[PDB]
RNA sequence: GAAACCUAUUUAAGUAGGGUGUUAUUUUUUAUAAUAAUUAGGUUUAAAUAACUAUAUCUAUAAUUAAUUUGUUAAUUAUAAAAUUAGUAUAUAAUAAUUAGUUAUUAUUAGAUAAUAACCAGACUAUUAGCGCUAAGGUUUAUAGUCAAGAGAGAAACAGCUCAG
RNA sequence: AAAUAUUAAACCCCAGUAAACGGCGGCCGUAACCCUGACGGUCCUAAGGUAGCAAAAUUCCUUGGCGGGUAAGUUCCGUCCU
RNA sequence: AGACAGUUUGACUGGGGCGGUCUCCUCCUAAAAAGUAACGGAGGAGUAUAAUAAUUUGGGGUAUCUUAUUUUAAUUGAGAUCAAUAUUAGAAUGAAUAUACUAAAUUUGAUUAGAGUACAAACAAGUAUUCUAAGGAUAUAUGUCUGUCAUAUUGACCCGAUAUAAUUUAGUAGAAAAUAUAUCGAUCAACGAAUAAAAGGUACGCUAGGGAUAACAGGCUUAUGGGUUUUGAGAGUUCUUAUUAAUAAACCCGUUUGGCACCUCGAUGUCGGCUCAUCACAUCCUGAUGGUGGACAAUCUAUCAAGGGUCCGGCUGUUCGCCGGUUAAAG
């Protein structure tokens, strides 16, 4: 793809038939974090399902905090084109129906600053059961 | 931590507008905001200038020769006339040195002042420092009747008189004279 | 396209020549003329502009 | 101009050991069906070179 | 003892030249393999970040707003220097191994020229990519191997996998 | 050798020919309720499908809507009209 | 005057056709030498220019930001900053910074002839340029210049043509004519170009070949489809799991719509109906049982279970489907 003109230009990107990368995880901003443990195509609904349940944790009524809790760095990278039903092969490439994120192995999905250890372990287990992916939770305590 | 600076569109257009305008001109007429000149000047009087300035630009060393006899005298004349002047000129160089020393002495002392007046002298209005107006005392006026009679020719005085009507036509200091 | 050819002929009657281009839609006042080499004489001479023919059928 | 000179933090036995842990993970995400067929002959030679 | 490759073609199941095969000739190595030295590179590497898309912080200095607790109280803004992080087919200053070129060494035994035939529908597997539901015994390229043109032994039986020639 | 002048049938222009072929409109708003549109304008055309018939041997959506017949009828008859 | 006749009526292609393309340039693909395909992704070219060219000369280094100035800057001064940006005629990559941009003076090297190597390379074609000779420009030249920063910016041969550095034998001499040096003419664009000169129909059809190539069927695949299983938005008086179930997820099956094109192109096949059957169970009824928001009855749901059974008729070519009527049930 090409990030220059996203909306204007029509976009295509090669499917990558065997793409594998590992990026050494380490915390920078905060104390605890969640990290992915497998190369995967991370959808958007994998996030929007359990988006409220993070707000109920990180944000609460009548409480003000100066500093920042969550640091997210997710952006879309893969258009995921496709053909119609009764179409022969050849005669070009398919068209769009979605967008996704191709993530590497060790990816900091989230980075947290003083958030309840007891709930994130209850979250990420349910997260990983819907997704059926291996995910991890890390804290500066155990390390 | 500093990164490169991107371009302003102002520098872009100036680079491009010139190439549109190298062929054309901005000086030619009321394209530029231009008032007409003093009406003493006329279409015929400019041709009086042009027709004779066209002659002066076409002069060279090859349109002209000179007799050696005229030349050898021209040395001793302009050499000795200049010799009087080098004596004169080198005095001004010596004079201006001592003049500037006097300025240097006081500028050291202007620091040695109170708070009130030291503001004004440093922060004077430029209108007072910017006075380039003439006076009744100007050595072109004070010595005009003398100097008009000291020259060898009226033409060399006409070099002055016709010169002013131009400058009077430029600053528009002439009117219906 | 908008271009035209023309041949540059010698002052001498040798008939030797070169080529050049100019655009048709311009309004040039000055025909070309240059100092170039006529190998028939082994000397430079003034060339001048002239007309060029075309192919018939 | 963020650029600052590069640092070899990691000691050499880390990068060896890090490349080894990187396999033990991927070996765990395999399919068992691929893994035994690989491990069926790939053992026998070791018992048959020894 | 081959080929199913390249380049052209009203050409695509055809043909032509190169390339590979055979024979002959010659006081004939412009050769192949292995080891080692050596040169460029810009895939890959990368707690790297110049660019694009997005992005978390700090601060001298210089100022603001409201209220009569206006010699106080309270809330706030901008900024030089400093400065983080994720991503990408068509992002890299820089930078791997192997391959490739040249030289040397060892070992094999061919090379050059001439006369001249066949082939120019390819298949699978391992590694690697592009279209495809990273579906197809699918389709198109690259690097090796085997069938093709090759039996015997092992895979219950098996053109393409292993051992072996 | 080349060029100009002179000119036939035929071709072009023009005229005629529609029981020859062929072809036959749209937009805007309008009447005690939207819709309807006799009418009135509006643009164009060589002219604007007239009479009559019409889910037809002509109907894609269609087993079209209503009625008749049959215990019950995608066909059939009759009837309405994008 | 198709009245009559002789002929043409391109190719590639995931069947063919309709559509689109056909030459040349740049990157990705491309896997650190070079090369590397596809109806793979994207963009471009069929030019411009006698100064935008050649030799000398001068100027601020360019660009970004702030600031001050006889308010002015040919292109002011000062300061900081810039993994080389600004630009370099047009697409893209690459590279240069003595680049590039700008001002100016002289000028036509964007000249002629002859020899030769190297890269690349089937062929032909194309590319870079040193050396030798003549005749010039620049101007300390001591030297530099044989079009533009580069790569695309086009076309063979034949025929014919204008000017000409050279020769001539259809008996001889000339004319005519042929050839030679320089040079011009094509969307011959199907761009290696078969001709100066070219469209369609065949349900009246023929022949030679092909499973190298299609429709039914088999086979592989299973996006789709159907079903099981895990999770449980939201209904159910409360209440996720009596009943119900969105969403997300892990496997199975091979009955639908399709993809590929491995078998058959050297006598056959298409749906439906009559007759005749056989198999699975993911069971419509009967038979057993758990659960229940199950009083009884009727019913809903799940499990075990294949013994035997599972309609006639009207319209339609019809499986199906609607309708009339029924049955323990009309799988
Ligand atoms: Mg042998
Ligand atoms: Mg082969
Ligand atoms: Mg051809
Ligand atoms: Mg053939
Ligand atoms: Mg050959
Ligand atoms: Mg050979
Ligand atoms: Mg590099
Ligand atoms: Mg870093
Ligand atoms: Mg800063
Ligand atoms: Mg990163
Ligand atoms: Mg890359
Ligand atoms: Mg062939
Ligand atoms: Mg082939
Ligand atoms: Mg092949
Ligand atoms: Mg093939
Ligand atoms: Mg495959
Ligand atoms: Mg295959
Ligand atoms: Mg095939
Ligand atoms: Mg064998
Ligand atoms: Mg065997
Ligand atoms: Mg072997
Ligand atoms: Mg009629
Ligand atoms: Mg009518
Ligand atoms: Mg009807
Ligand atoms: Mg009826
Ligand atoms: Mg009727
Ligand atoms: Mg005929
Ligand atoms: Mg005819
Ligand atoms: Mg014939
Ligand atoms: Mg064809
Ligand atoms: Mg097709
Ligand atoms: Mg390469
Ligand atoms: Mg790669
Ligand atoms: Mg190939
Ligand atoms: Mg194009
Ligand atoms: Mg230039
Ligand atoms: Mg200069
Ligand atoms: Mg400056
Ligand atoms: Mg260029
Ligand atoms: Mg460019
Ligand atoms: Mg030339
Ligand atoms: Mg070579
Ligand atoms: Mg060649
Ligand atoms: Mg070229
Ligand atoms: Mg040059
Ligand atoms: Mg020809
Ligand atoms: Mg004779
Ligand atoms: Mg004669
Ligand atoms: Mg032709
Ligand atoms: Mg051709
Ligand atoms: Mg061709
Ligand atoms: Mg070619
Ligand atoms: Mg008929
Ligand atoms: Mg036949
Ligand atoms: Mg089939
Ligand atoms: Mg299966
Ligand atoms: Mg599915
Ligand atoms: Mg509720
Ligand atoms: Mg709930
Ligand atoms: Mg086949
Ligand atoms: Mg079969
Ligand atoms: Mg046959
Ligand atoms: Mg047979
Ligand atoms: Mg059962
Ligand atoms: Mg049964
Ligand atoms: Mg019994
Ligand atoms: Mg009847
Ligand atoms: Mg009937
Ligand atoms: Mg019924």
């Amino acid at each position: 793809m090409r990030f220059k003109n996203l909306s204007n230009t029509k976009q295509v990107s090669f499917k990558l038939r065997n793409f594998k990368k590992t990026t050494k995880y380490r915390l920078v901003f905060g104390n605890s974090m969640i990290l992915l443990y497998k190369n995967a195509r991370f959808e958007s609904i994998y996030f929007e399902l359990f988006r409220k349940y993070i707000k109920v944790i990180s944000k609460k009524k009548n409480i003000n905090i100066n500093y920042r809790n969550c640091w997210i760095f997710l952006r879309m990278n893969t258009p995921l084109t496709k053909k119609s039903k009764n179409s022969r092969m050849g005669k070009g490439k398919g068209a769009l129906y979605r967008w996704l994120v191709r993530l590497p192995k060790h990816y900091k999905l989230l980075e947290f600053k003083n958030v309840n250890y007891y709930r994130l372990n209850f979250l990420t287990k349910k997260w990983s059961k819907r997704l059926s992916l291996p995910l991890a939770f890390v804290s500066k305590a155990n390390l | 931590w500093n990164k490169k600076g991107k371009v302003n569109e102002a520098t872009v257009q100036a680079r491009k507008e010139k190439k549109r305008l190298k062929e054309t001109n901005q000086f030619t007429g009321d394209y530029t905001g231009e008032r007409p000149p003093h009406p003493w000047l006329s279409a015929k009087r400019l041709r009086s200038i042009m027709t004779q300035y066209q002659v002066f630009a076409n002069k060279n060393r090859l349109n002209i020769k000179v007799d050696k006899k005229d030349a050898v005298e021209m040395k001793k004349q302009f050499e000795e006339i200049g010799a009087h002047e080098y004596y004169r000129m080198r005095t001004e160089q010596i004079i201006n040195e001592k003049n500037n020393q006097v300025i240097d002495q006081i500028n050291k002392e202007i620091e040695t002042l109170p708070f009130n007046i030291y503001e004004e002298i440093t922060k004077m209005p430029k209108d007072k420092i910017y006075n380039f107006n003439t006076d009744s005392n100007s050595p072109y006026i004070l010595y005009f009747e003398q100097i008009a009679r000291m020259f060898d020719e009226e033409h060399l005085t006409k070099l002055k008189v016709s010169q002013r009507l131009q400058k009077l036509a430029e600053d528009k200091l002439g009117e219906n004279d | 396209k908008n271009s035209i050819l023309f041949k540059l002929v010698s002052s001498a009657g040798t008939g030797f020549f070169y080529l050049a281009k100019r655009n048709a839609k311009a309004e040039v006042i000055k025909k070309l003329s240059l100092r170039k080499f006529d190998p028939i004489i082994n000397q430079y001479v003034v060339f001048n502009e002239a007309k060029l023919s075309s192919g018939k059928n | 101009g963020r650029a600052k000179p590069k640092v070899n933090h990691h000691t050499p036995f880390e990068e060896k050991d890090y490349s080894e842990l990187k396999i033990y993970d991927d070996e765990r995400l395999m399919d068992k069906q691929y893994k035994r067929i690989r491990d069926e002959y790939q053992k026998a030679a070791v018992k048959k070179e020894h």
